[PDB]
Order: C-alpha cells, then structure tokens, then sequence
C-alpha cells in the first residue's frame, strides 16, 4: 500500500519540509506526491519511494501521495500545518 | 488474420470439453469458447517476440576484467600485475542470461562477441594514452600466454582482435561444440570414476579470451576494463525445462547455498484473501 | 521492405535467422498417444 | 571511393542491432544437428503446458503443501480460495506461466485454469470456481461470485475441471507488474454443495490448482526478470 | 554522399577476416604458373599417408630404434606392445598424422594403423592386434584383448597387416589434446601363437608401426602447436 | 551427402585387403568396412578448414620493430638511433608460420600486409603527438633510405603508405618470385664456387620493409612499435615435406642447435604401458 | 572493402535529417490500429473550421465579452469594427486559424469571415462588411469603405454572413508575423442602414465574428509560436 | 528521383512515412447530417 | 547466400580462393605403377 | 560513365543540375523587331 512520511508535521510559515512517498509494490509505474506547493524531488536512487523537497508552504495543507500500485489504499495523504 | 476466438453461443454440449483428467499429463486445448458465450476476436499477433531466436538473442555482459598497462620491467607475476587476463568462455556467469538458457536442456547457438574497453587513469597523468587492445581467443585447450609479451600473442593461428581502448571489436564464432547442441545439463561425468567431478563437462567449451595492451608503458599507469558482450544467434533449443528458482553458487553445478530464503511468496491473509 | 546482402562466407556471420514458423505446442501439451493403436514402431 | 556520409549513431554499441559480423573461425564446420525431440521454437508453445499454482502459499517455508487448496468435509456457502490474477505476481510469480511472462512488460489473452481433485473416491462434492472481472472487489459471498464468470463443478469420474479466465479488458495488452488500471479482476472458489467424506476417512482432502495460457495469449515487450538477482559473478 | 552508419568493429584488426585491399603493385604481371608435380590441396589428403610410429619409445635419446618394435622368439600369450589412442600425444606426437593434428583442435574419423614384419623370411608368427573402444582399461592379457575389435595376423608372403581403428564414439568429434570423456581407447598387440626362427638365427625381429587417416577424416579447429618455440626472432 | 562409411555384414573374402606390402610405398585405402563390419554414415564435412588456403591463411605477426620520434639534430647514425627501421621481408622469423610453410617444398601466395603502429611515452611527456607512419615496400635489390630523412623516402617509385600511429594500414603485395613459386627449400648454390653460401638464395626475395615517423620532432621523445602482419592468400603448395621437428638456428638454413633435446617424448614405462 | 570517401557533415546530428535507424525493441509487435474518428492527415484539414475572433479585445482581463461585438440601435453610416488583417497577430493571435498560423513563417490564400447575430427575432439591421486591400488606409468612413471588397449584409432568418477575404497581392506569400510589404489590408464592418430593436428590448445587441481559411490555404515554413514559453522543466 | 532501401527488420526503423494524400475537412467542416433521411444505423 | 564485387583491378587484391573441390590423395598414397605395361612415355 | 541515386526526398538536396543546354543569345543581341509586321499582342 502507499505510504507517506511524515504522517503529519507542523512546521513554520513560509518553510520547507521533507515529505516521502513509498509504496509497497517494488515496481511502480507512477508514484508521485500530488500538491500545490513548489516541490523538488531528490535525488534518490530506486523505484519504490521517492522524496520530496516541499518549498514555502503557507497554508494548511494535505499532500497526497500517489501511485498505480494495487495492493491496498494506492494513495495516502499527510497533514501540512503552518504556524505563525 | 489469425482467429483468437470464435463466435459461440449457448451450449448444451455432452462433449464436456471443461471435465479432463490431469492424471494423463496432457494441457487439453479448452478455449474461452468452451465455457462463456464468446464473440470473434482477431489475433493481430505473430509471436515474433518469443521465438527463441529473440528470447535469447540479445548482446548481455558475460564477462568484466580490468587490465593495466604499466612499466613491466621488475615483474614476475605479469597476470597477477593484470598486465594481461585470460577468461574461459562461459554464458553461466551472469545469471540473467543463464536462468534463460537453463530454461533448456540443449542449445545451439552462434555467438556474436562485442568487446568494448574503456580507459581510466586514477593516478596523476599528463593526458590520455592511445592504448590498444589485444583480445585473443584461443581454441579450447590450447595455451594461454604466461606474460605480457610472449610469443603466444603472436600465434600464426589464434584469431586475435586488434582495437583502440575507448571502441569496440565485433566478431562471431560459429558454434564450436563437439556434440550436436551444447549441454547446459549433464547428469554424468566424463568416465567411470569414483571421485571424478559431475555434471561440469569438456562438451561446453566455448574457447576462452586473452586480454593485453599492445602498448609499451607510458609514464603513468593506465587502467582499462574489458566488458565482453555475447549475442547469441541461430538459436536452436531444445527439452523445455522447470525455471530456475534459488541462487546459484559455480558455474556448470546446479547446486543452490544452504539456508536459502523462501522462493514462494507469503500471502498477507489466508487462503481466501485477494 | 527488406534486404539483406550475405558479405562474408560463413553461415556464423549472418545476422539473426528470425521467426520459426511452424510452432506447435501440441509436442508439450497433448503427447498422449493411446498405446492399443499400435503407434510404437 | 563512394561519397558517403556518417549519420549520428556511428560508432554505437546498441546491445540489439543484430547486424553480419566477420567470423574469427573461417571455414569451420559444425557438428551437424541431430534430430533430438521437444524442440522449442516459441515460448507461446510451452506457456500453454500447465504447471501447479502454489495457491496454499500461507506458510513460513517453502513446501509441497503450498500446492494443496485444502477442502473441508460439511462446509456450506462457503470460500475454498480467492486470488486476485496478476499473474506475474502472487500466487503466480513462480509457475511456469509467471516466469516466462516476468520476461515480458506487455500480456494479453486467455488463461486456462484447472484443479484437479485428490480425496478418495467415494466422496463427493459439487464446487462453483468464479472468475470476477475487474472494476468490482473480490467476491465475499458466494453470490457475489456467481453473478460474473463461474463453472460449476460436480467432482466425480472426471477429477478435473478446466475452467478458462477469458480476456476481458478494454485496453488491447496488460501490464505483467501489478497495476490498478490494468487489472485483471479476481478468481475464487466456493462450495456449491459441500464436500462429503465416506465413513471411516476423515480430516482435509486436497485440491490440486493448475495454470496455463490458452493458445490466444500475446507477450510483447521484453525486460529482466526480477526472480533471480547476483551481486558478484559466478566462477567454476 | 550515400548516408552510413559505422558498425563497432569498425577500425578493428581482426587476424582472419579476409577482405579486398589494394596493390601496392599496380599492373604486376606474376610469373606463370608451370606444371609442378605433387600439388597439395587440402591436408587431408597428406595425413592419409602412412608414417612411422615410434612406437618403442623407451630410450633416452632419440634413435632409430625408437621405431622398431621388438619381437621376441617363444613367447606364449604375451604382449608386444600397448598404447592409448590420443592420436595428437604420446608415441603419435611426431608422426605425420600427430603433427597435422596439433594444428587443429577437433578431430573425427578412423584411424589405419599398420605393422610391417622385418624379421628373417623362414620365420613364422601369428599376432592379434586389438582395438579396445573406450570405456575399458587397456587389456591386461590377450582373452582381455580380443573380446574387442581385433585382426588376427599370419605373418607370411605379405608381411605387412592393416589394421583400422573405426571410429568408435558417441559423441561426433574429439580433442585432438588428451582429454579424459573424448578418449579414443587403447591399441595392443599381442602373440597369438608364437614367433618362431629359424636354426642359425637368434635375437630380437623388429616390427613397424605405421598410422595414417582413413578418408573418412575430419579436422576442425585451427589452433596452434605446441612442438615448435621461439623465444627470439630469428635472422639470416 | 558424401558416404563416410557403407552397411557392411560378414565377409569371408578371399581378396584380402588388410594384407599388403608396405614395401612399394603405397597406402592402400583400407577401411573400416574391410575389417569390421560397418553400418553406413555420412560424412556431413567439407574439409573447408584443411585446404591449404585456409591452413596457411590467416595474419600472422612476422615483424616487430621500434622507431622513434625526437629531435634528429645531432645525429650520425639515423638507423642506430631508431629513427628509422628496414627489414628484408621474410616469413621465416617467425616459426609457427615457418614451420607451416615448411610442410611444403615449393609455395606460391599472394601476400595481404597489415601494419600496427602503436605509440609509448615512456619519459615525461605532456601529450601524446599524432604521429604519422610511412612504411615503404621497397623492391627486391632497391636501396634503402640511409638516414631519416633521406630522398629515398620521397622515391616516385616505391610504394609507400602513410598512416596514423595507433591505426592500421592494410596492402597487398601479388606473388613476386622471378620462378614460378618460392623455394622454401633449396638444395643448392647460386653458382658453382667452393665457397659459396647454400641453401640461402635470392629466388626467395619478397622485398623490404623500411619505417619512420614521418613528423617532425617534439618536446618529449616517442617510441612507436612497428608490427607487420603478413596473410598469404591464393595459396598453391607443392611437394609435402616431412614436419620440422628441431629448433630453428637462421633463417633460409635447415640447421638446427647442437645439444638440442630429445623429440620423441620417452614412455612412463615399457613397450606395453598404455 | 569498398572504397568510400567521408563527406563534410559525417558525424553532424541535424535535427531534420530523418533516416532509418536501428530498432531498440526488435520484433516487438505493437497494438493493432483501430477505427478512431476524427483523424487529421494535414492541417491544412482543421484550420478550414471557423472558431471566434475576440474581437472585442478592449477588456483588461480575457471575458467571454471579448467574443461579442456590440451593436447599437439608431447608428447610421457609423462603423461596428475595424481590425487590421495580419491573421499571426493582434484579434487573431489566439485563434484556431491563428495559432496554427503562427507555427509556420509563410502564409498565402483566402480567408473566410463570418458574423452571426444574436439579436432578438424582432430586430432588423443592415450592414456593410468591407475589405479594404493593402495599399491604402483602413477606413474611416462608410463611402471610404464601401469601394473596396465589400457585402452588404441584411440580418433575417440567416443569422449569418460569409464573407470571403480574397487572396489580393502581388508576392505570392506573405510572413504570418505582422510586416509593412506583406501587409495583407484591412477588415471593417458598417451600419448599412442602421439597428432596429423591437419595443420592450433595449441595450446592446452582439455580433459574433469567426474566421477560418479557406481550401486553397497555404502555410510553408515552419518555426517556433511564440504563444508559449517555458524557463524551466516541467515534472509530474 | 529518389530511392529507399530498408536496412533493418522493423517497421519502426524506416524514416518518415511522407505526406497523407487523401486529405478531406469535412469530417471537421461539415459533420450536419438530416437525421430525418435515416442515416443512423 | 553470398556475394562479392571486385574493387580492385589486379587479381592479387581480391579476398582468399576459398577450397579446391578435386581433392584426390592418390597422388601421395598410390604413387605405384607396374612398368610393365609400359605408362612410361 | 555517370551515376547518381538521390537518397534525400527533396530536390534542394540534390546536387547541382549542370549546363542549360538550350543557349540562345539572340533575347539580348538582336532584340529589334519591326512594329510594322504586327508582332504585338
């Protein structure tokens, strides 16, 4: 099933934060984090997980995590909190 | 236009084509026609993808050595130096490439060889040296070379390959085995002995390749890696064969290591879960 | 749509051969023979 | 000399040209070819040979009883098994039919399922084996099951059913890695009857569950297979 | 300009490749071709000429007599010789036959062997000559030796016996280097009555040794032989 | 299909053809079916690989000399100092191929000549230069060049073929004898003297090789190793000759090395050991 | 060895050469091709369908307003719109005709203008829609209008005019981008008579202009549209 | 004028297929039909 | 099955003859003659 | 004694077309008429 890290962050107004999407499938065709926010994925090597530099948040957000794998829930969303 | 399947409608049939008997070892043909009212669907396929000649006719690494060329002068040991290495042809060492030709008993191929060196120089170097490289492939049994320059790199009859470090050479060998197809499983051994070695055999020498830099030394030390790539070609194969399931440990055994992981995988839930 | 001139003498130079035609699964999956036919030479 | 012209590619190692090479053994003669039996021109022909499903894969080791689908005695309305049919996955990632289609990316076509039934003669038992396409959930009753693709099997003389999975897709080819688009629906098993057991013989008896691909199926599109893995190479 | 592309192995100097390359002597005109007697086309036609063995190979140095085979008078179901049939090895290493050999790798087809008696001409001997197929040791006595292929010779007006090894394998060629599963068996001769001689004569008769190829034989694999070295270039 | 062996049952022949007289010097073509009974085989074989243009065909290294490039401003003797190298052409400094071409008396080829440069800097050097090589045929007789930049290198008549260090140069030479083939052997002088060279003769006279670098000097000095492969092709052979079993001692000379060891490999036991 | 000689350009990758290169997936088998409507051959095919102008483009936002040109009741001889006829640019860039336009340099044929009111049932007006041919002024009155390409529209049960741009210049082709020697005219429409609304109706009625080419459009060179741009890679 | 030999096996390897002759708008153009002349199936 | 064109105009240019079909060891394995039916010229 | 094949589709592409056979200098040397025969359209 697809997986996000973290679950849930509080972070600063305007901050980035690291979120990382896996999936249990170790070949996925698409796995991606769908959100507004500016984002840079790092580099990383392998298929199954995937980190995302996500840049100035300013609202509230809920990143979710997306992929075709079939075992379970396919996308799992985190809870973005700015305060400020 | 090939048929897949045919038109078919209800069916009171007492030709029940769905009861068999598996006890007789046959893979009755039963079609979607069989069981479930069909429509007629066109193949659009030929299968030219799993001909044996393409399953197994791509060019795959099968061998990886570094040579240096260096100032020989003061060695004894000019293979330990890596001034120049020898391989025994074999396609078992990338298990790639042998889990598929293991997918058969017998086969007989034509290879085609691509040897493609490429240059380093670790240490400090004032440029990049126009080295060349010398890929002999010697018959089965005859003498490998001993040095970096011994005369048997100048044999009036070994096929050798001449090209610069940074290209490639192309070549191919026709099949080259003594019986009608190479055994890539032999359940005996070559006499009547008590201790002799099983199932390793003489019937799959392929040859073997030696590998030097033609160049003198320069001031600095070069190191090169020599991939070999094998493409096999006019594939004929043989007595279809269970897949290969554990690890390999050598080369011409089929033995696996002990304390091997699980093949088949655990389900998450019992029996009944999707 | 295609050509293929053969610039070397040996059979080993040629490129790959292609697709095998004739395939037939009927070798694998249905070698049941009844032997009260006699089909044994 | 011919004017010619090099085009960009010149000097590449494509490792799947496939063009005439000079032969470094001229004029040699190989052995000629003998007539020996079970030659393999196409993989599409030994597909079609079934191989057992290890479908009872619930235990910690490998085993012969990860082949035996277990049937209980006076059992009603109930589930023997339920699979879902990626079949190079699962239950299906070490049969015959999985290890050649792990090889390719693309499938399409029929697949040709069996079970075979192994309790004593003097039983009995009448079983419905479903076949849910995709786009619903696996099946949880058994009328749930019997509204899509199902056979029902009265076990007797004839100890095997052979109950094929038509291809029922939208799109032309699947993908042979589990994919949510190109699912491929579910397959399950239920008692229609029950299974009755002959007086003096008692506990499981054994389903034996066969894959294999009906003569319509496509491979297309080469690739590694991920079964088998090295990390340093092999030596005599 | 024509639009190519360059194949790897272009810029390569493969030693057996053979192709068109210009003259450096344009319009040269080569002497004539005259008539010379003893053409040789293809070495098998040379290595079906029979050669001596030095069979007795058995001295220090070498000699003549590595060439003569003794026979001894009033020996009763003895051995005159014994050798093993690694035709490019042993006592066949110098031999016509042995030394076209080392220059291929595979070598298939019978062998004639052959035994010419020199001894006085008021003389008599029978002996058999057995071929022993692989699988078996080398005959330790002659009931041993003639349960194989065998010849047995009356020495008498034609003094010489011909004797082919036939091609006696399973698999189609063997190494022309010893190599235990393409063993070629074992050759032995052996008293089959005596050898008797004369009054007035004593000492050993010599037999030779003869090999050669029957013109069913085959030679693939061009290697090079290991019976000349070089350390050093030579000059005039 | 060519018969290798015909179906052959009992035979109680009265023309017995296993006894012979070797004493006429005839092989008499006995077999197998003459002495044993024979079922019938084919031969499914060519003999492609034992014609004598394919046994004496394939490049074989029968040269190697180093030349160099530096500064010639000072030098004397050109041809002591490397900067240039001749050779008369001869197939016989090499003994895999001598001893080939010696199974026959009389030998006629045509000749394809391949040419390796390949460059070393052994010494400090801040670069490798882009050498070119001219490698001259110069005529049987014809003078070669003295020094490295003789006019002979300029010769309207010699042919030369100019080509990077590092690559190949490839030409072919047609047969050249003045008699109808070469004298691999010779049993005679080239006129009636007491004191007359033997054997050695001028009918065998193929030409003469002479390199140089062509560039002009740079910085650092540059060895260039020089190898010449030769491949007879249009092979003819006369006359087969009893195989070279000793050392060679000189070229063109049958001599062999006084103290030379023994051949005929002794048995590890008697007569009778197998 | 055939003797060839390499051209200047061997080894340059031009980004229009268009040769046959070797396969990476070889003897792969693509999806068959089935009937999809809708094909488009050329593009010259689907620049022929009319789409709307904004020729209203006097807002500061883009509105659906942008499409509707104002007509106003009790006008006389006064002018509805004028637009300058470089089709690459100004009311036409975001145009279908347009945007297909500005993907090539070198334009030449007719165009088709429409108008389609969308007044009440009950309304009447007369209009004048007048080409004005490069070379003079756009116009500035009706009489100025009027003696150049030019129809008169009367509004009825056909909501909708056609007026076709003929194809008027001397060079053969004209640059799609906006150039004084290519200038292709001027486009203008007029009260003929005047806008009649109904009683009970009051406001601005609108017209709906669309443009398209004709069939013997042509367009030549292609080059990059600048309707779009990027400064960085685009991800999922 | 002009000349194309195929050097590889696959479709996929031969240059550009050239220029769709038969180019008709009117699928585009003119896709009104009268439902009333039954031209539905 | 194979093809070859002469770029060169001398005859030493071209690749190798390949085999000599009539091969006969006659020659060198039944040189005898009786002289007495005179094959002597 | 001459060859060409075109192996690029377009004519730009080709090499130079040669010589104008045709060449008539009589358009510039001798471009009088007389207006008195009719010769204008």
């Amino acid at each position: 099933q697809t997986s996000v890290s973290p679950s849930k962050v509080i972070l600063p107004r305007g901050g980035s934060v690291l979120v990382t999407c896996s999936t249990s499938c170790d070949q996925p065709k698409l796995l991606g984090i769908e959100t507004p926010l500016p984002k840079k994925e790092l580099l990383l090597p392998g298929n199954n997980r995937k980190v995302y530099e996500l840049s100035n948040v300013q609202e509230d957000s809920q990143p979710m995590c997306y992929s075709n794998c079939p075992d379970g829930q396919s996308t799992a969303k985190t809870f973005l909190t700015v305060y400020w | 236009q090939t048929v897949a399947s045919i038109s078919s409608g209800p069916k009171h049939t007492q030709k029940v084509p769905i009861l068999t008997a598996n006890e007789t070892g046959a893979t009755m043909p039963v079609l979607p026609s069989d069981s479930i009212e069909t429509r007629t669907t066109y193949m659009h396929f030929n299968g030219s993808e799993t001909d044996v000649e393409c399953f197994l006719g791509r060019a795959a690494c099968v061998h990886v050595t570094e040579i240096q060329n260096k100032d020989a002068t003061g060695i004894d040991n000019h293979r330990e130096a890596k001034l120049f290495n020898d391989w025994k042809i074999n396609l078992s060492s990338l298990v790639q490439l042998r889990k598929k030709l293991e997918l058969f008993t017998y086969v007989r191929f034509d290879s085609e060889y691509t040897i493609l060196a490429t240059a380093s120089q670790p240490d400090s170097a004032n440029y990049s040296s126009n080295l060349v490289v010398q890929a002999m492939y010697v018959p089965p049994g005859a003498p490998n070379p001993k040095e970096w320059d011994d005369y048997t790199w100048q044999s009036a009859s070994n096929p050798s390959v001449f090209f610069k470090v940074g290209d490639t050479s192309r070549f191919s060998v026709p099949y080259v085995g003594l019986a009608s197809a190479y055994n890539c499983f032999y359940d005996g051994y070559s006499h009547d002995d008590a201790e002799t070695q099983y199932g390793i055999t003489v019937l799959n020498h392929m040859g073997s390749m030696a590998f030097r830099i033609v160049n003198e030394h320069d001031e600095h030390k070069t190191l090169v890696k020599i991939r070999v790539y094998h493409r096999a070609k006019h594939v004929e194969a043989w007595i279809p064969r269970a897949p290969r399931a554990l690890p390999y440990t050598s080369i011409g055994r089929t033995n696996y290591p002990k304390n091997t992981e699980p093949v088949i995988k655990k389900r998450k839930g019992d029996i009944k879960s999707y | 749509t295609f050509t293929v001139i053969n610039y070397y003498k040996d059979a080993a130079s040629t490129s790959s051969a292609g697709q095998s035609l004739s395939m037939d699964p009927s070798k694998f999956t249905e070698p049941v023979k009844d032997l009260m036919l006699k089909g044994a030479p | 000399g011919l004017p010619t012209t090099t085009l960009p590619g010149s000097g590449q190692f494509l490792t799947t040209d496939d063009r005439q090479s000079p032969s470094a053994l001229p004029n040699y003669e190989p052995t000629p070819r003998i007539h020996i039996p079970g030659k393999v021109h196409n993989l599409l022909e030994i597909i079609q040979v079934d191989t057992l499903i290890p479908m009872n894969n619930t235990h910690t080791k490998d085993e012969v009883n990860s082949y035996l689908i277990p049937l209980n005695a006076n059992r009603q309305n109930e589930q023997v098994f339920g699979t879902n049919l990626f079949i190079g996955d699962g239950v299906f990632k070490t049969t015959l039919l999985g290890e050649i289609v792990q090889y390719y990316t693309h499938w399409s076509g029929s697949l040709r399922f069996s079970l075979m039934y192994t309790g004593p003669a003097l039983s009995s038992a009448k079983l419905i084996l479903a076949y849910t396409p995709p786009g619903a959930r696996g099946p949880q009753d058994r009328r749930e099951a019997m509204l899509g693709t199902h056979v029902v099997w009265d076990i007797g003389l004839q100890s095997t059913i052979v109950m094929t999975i038509p291809w029922t897709s939208g799109v032309q080819f699947r993908y042979t890695d589990p994919d949510t688009y190109t699912s491929a629906g579910f397959l399950s098993c239920w008692y229609q009857t029950s299974l009755i057991l002959p007086p003096e013989t008692t506990g499981q008896v054994y389903l034996l569950s066969f894959i294999s691909a009906c003569p319509d199926f496509k491979l297309r599109l080469m690739k590694d297979t991920q079964t088998i893995s090295q990390t340093v190479a092999l030596t005599e």
